[PDB]
C-alpha cells in the first residue's frame, strides 16, 4: 500500500476586475480535505472531507493564516512573473503550485514532489535529490539564481522530508475509516450492436475507491482499445470502463481484465 | 498556452426510467481555468445545479465536476454545454445511457 | 499542513 | 504538424498532435524509428531544454506481466536510477515536460517523441 497528501494552490490574474482569484485544494490519497478560495463570503479554510471537522479551531486559524500570506505571496509573484517575460498588463496569466509527500505501507516517505506552472507550462520544479531545481527557460534561473542564495530548496526539503510525513499520518488516523477503506468495483460487461457486421463490448468497473484501475482487453495474450479516463461518481467512489470492436459470433473468446487494489486476484470477464 | 476540454456525461448509479439519479459532468484536461460550465435537460438549463471545487492533475491540466439531481425518461434528453476560450462555439455533448 | 510560498 | 531534430548520434522525430502512450508508440513503429529512450542525463537536459513548453510521451512505461518499470527496447539506461529515485506508482507511462519527468495515465493525449540512435555518418 502507498499513501501521498497533495495540496494545489492556483492564483489565476483577473485584469481589471481583479484583485485575482486564489484557490487552495487539498487531497488525502483521492479523497478532497481542505478548501481555500478568496472569491468566497469569508475568505477561510474549509473543510471537505467530514472527519476534518475533528481538528481544533487553532488549526483552522494557522492554515488561514497560511493561505492569506501565500495568496499576497502570488499577487507579488505574478507581477514579478509579467516583468520577467515583459507580458502587458491588460493580459491574465496563472500560476500553479503543487507539493506534497508519497509514504509506503511502513508507512515512510518515497518520494517529495513540489513544481511550478506558469499558464499551463512548466516554470520550475524541485529534483528527486530534494536539494537541486530545474528551470524550464531563461525567466525560470532568475527565480533559481534567487532561490540558490535564500536556500529555499533546503527549507521545502525540511517540510517534505519531515512535516508533510507527520501530518499524512495524522489525516490518515482522523480519516481512519474513510481512507485507509478499499471497496472493490462492481463489473459487468454490456453488449452493443452495429451496422458493419462487428459488435461493441464495454467492459464496465463502477463503485471502487481509490481511483487506481487498469481496464485491459485480451484475445490470446490493446492497441484497438477504447478506454476512458477515470471519473467520480459524486458519492465517494470512481467508475472507468474499456471498449473494443469486436466480430459478431466472437462475443466469447475476448475476455476482459480488471486490476485493482481492493480485489484478492485479477477478474476475469464475458459476455453472457 | 490554450488547452480544449473534454467533456464527460455519466450517471452516478446505472441509469433506470423512473428512478431518482445524479447526472454527472466531468470537465477534464483544460486551460485556461476559466470556464462556463451549463447542465441542461432538454434544451433549457437545468435551475439546481451544484459544482465542486476545481483542481488540476500532475501536467498542470485543470479538472472539474458538476453534478445534478434528475428522472431519466426514453424521451427526455440530457446535455452538458461547456464553453472555453480555446473553442470558438461551445460544445454540448449529450448524455448517453450506454457510456 | 501546507507550506508558505517563497516569492518569485 | 510534424518535425525532425539531431543530437550526438541520435536523431529525434517530433509528432504535434495529442494520442495515448499506445497510439505515440504505434505513429512511431510506423516511420520506423522507435519511441524516443533517454539514455543519459546530459540528453533529458537537451530535450528539455529544446522543445516548445508541453507534455511529451517517452519509451518508459509499466509492465504488467514482468510486474516492474521498462522501455521500450526492454534494457538499461544511465537515468534508471534517477527514475527509480522518484519512486513513480506501479501503473501508468512517463511523459517528458520542459523541467519535469514524471508518470500518468497513458489514456490522457499529449504529444509524441520517437528516437533512434544513428550508427553511421547519414
Amino acid at each position: 500500500g502507498s499513501h501521498s497528501m497533495r495540496y494545489f494552490e492556483t492564483s489565476v490574474s483577473r485584469p481589471g476586475l481583479g484583485e485575482p482569484r486564489f484557490i487552495i485544494v487539498g487531497y488525502v490519497d483521492d479523497t478532497q480535505f481542505v478548501r481555500f478560495d478568496s472569491d468566497a463570503e469569508t475568505p477561510r479554510m474549509e473543510p471537505r472531507a467530514p472527519w476534518m471537522e475533528q481538528e481544533g479551531p487553532e488549526y483552522w486559524e494557522r492554515e488561514t493564516q497560511r493561505a492569506k500570506g501565500n495568496e499576497q505571496s502570488f499577487h507579488v509573484s505574478l507581477r514579478t512573473l509579467l516583468g520577467y517575460y515583459n507580458q502587458s498588463e491588460s493580459g491574465s496569466h496563472t500560476i500553479q503550485w503543487m507539493y506534497g509527500c508519497k509514504v509506503g505501507s511502513d508507512g515512510r516517505f518515497l518520494r517529495g514532489y513540489l513544481q511550478y506552472a506558469y499558464d499551463g507550462r512548466d516554470y520550475i520544479a524541485l529534483n528527486e535529490d530534494l536539494k537541486t531545481w530545474t528551470a524550464a527557460d531563461v525567466a525560470a534561473i532568475i527565480t533559481r539564481r534567487k532561490w540558490e542564495q535564500a536556500g529555499a530548496a533546503e527549507y521545502y526539503r525540511a517540510y517534505l522530508e519531515a512535516e508533510c510525513v507527520e501530518w499524512l499520518l495524522r489525516y490518515l488516523e482522523l480519516g481512519k475509516e474513510t481512507l485507509l477503506r478499499t471497496d472493490p468495483p462492481k463489473t459487468h460487461v454490456t453488449h452493443h450492436p452495429g451496422s458493419e457486421g462487428d459488435v461493441t463490448l464495454r467492459c464496465w468497473a463502477l463503485g471502487f475507491y481509490p481511483a487506481d484501475i487498469t481496464l485491459t482487453w485480451q484475445l490470446n495474450g490493446t492497441q484497438d482499445m477504447e478506454l476512458v479516463e477515470t471519473r467520480p461518481a459524486g458519492d465517494g467512489t470512481f467508475q472507468k470502463w474499456a471498449s473494443v470492436v469486436v466480430p459478431l459470433g466472437k462475443e466469447q473468446n475476448y475476455t476482459c481484465h480488471v486490476y485493482h487494489e481492493g480485489l484478492p486476484e485479477p477478474l476475469t470477464l464475458r459476455w453472457e | 498556452i490554450q488547452k480544449t476540454p473534454q467533456i464527460q456525461v455519466y450517471s452516478r448509479h446505472p441509469p433506470e426510467n423512473g428512478k431518482p439519479n445524479i447526472l454527472n459532468c466531468y470537465v477534464t484536461q483544460f486551460h485556461p481555468p476559466h470556464i462556463e460550465i451549463q447542465m441542461l435537460k432538454n434544451g433549457k438549463k437545468i435551475p439546481k445545479v451544484e459544482m465542486s471545487d476545481m483542481s488540476f492533475s500532475k501536467d498542470w491540466s485543470f479538472y472539474i465536476l458538476a453534478h445534478t439531481e434528475f428522472t431519466p425518461t426514453e424521451t427526455d434528453t440530457y446535455a452538458c454545454r461547456v464553453k472555453h476560450a480555446s473553442m470558438a462555439e461551445p460544445k454540448t455533448v449529450y448524455w448517453d445511457r450506454d457510456m | 499542513v501546507g507550506i508558505t510560498n517563497v516569492d518569485l | 504538424v510534424k518535425y525532425w531534430f539531431c543530437y550526438s548520434t541520435k536523431c529525434y522525430y517530433f509528432i504535434m498532435n495529442k494520442t495515448t502512450w499506445s497510439g505515440c508508440k504505434a505513429n512511431c513503429q510506423h516511420y520506423s524509428v522507435p519511441i524516443l529512450k533517454i539514455e543519459d542525463e546530459d540528453e533529458l537536459k537537451f530535450l528539455q531544454r529544446h522543445v516548445i513548453p508541453e507534455n511529451y510521451w517517452i519509451g518508459l512505461s509499466y509492465d504488467k506481466k514482468k510486474k516492474e518499470w521498462a522501455w521500450i527496447d526492454n534494457g538499461p539506461s544511465k537515468l534508471d536510477m534517477k527514475i527509480r529515485k522518484m519512486n513513480f506508482k506501479s501503473r501508468g507511462c512517463v511523459f517528458l515536460s520542459k523541467a519535469r519527468i514524471e508518470d500518468i495515465d497513458c489514456n490522457i493525449p499529449y504529444y509524441c517523441i520517437c528516437g533512434k540512435k544513428l550508427d553511421k555518418f547519414p
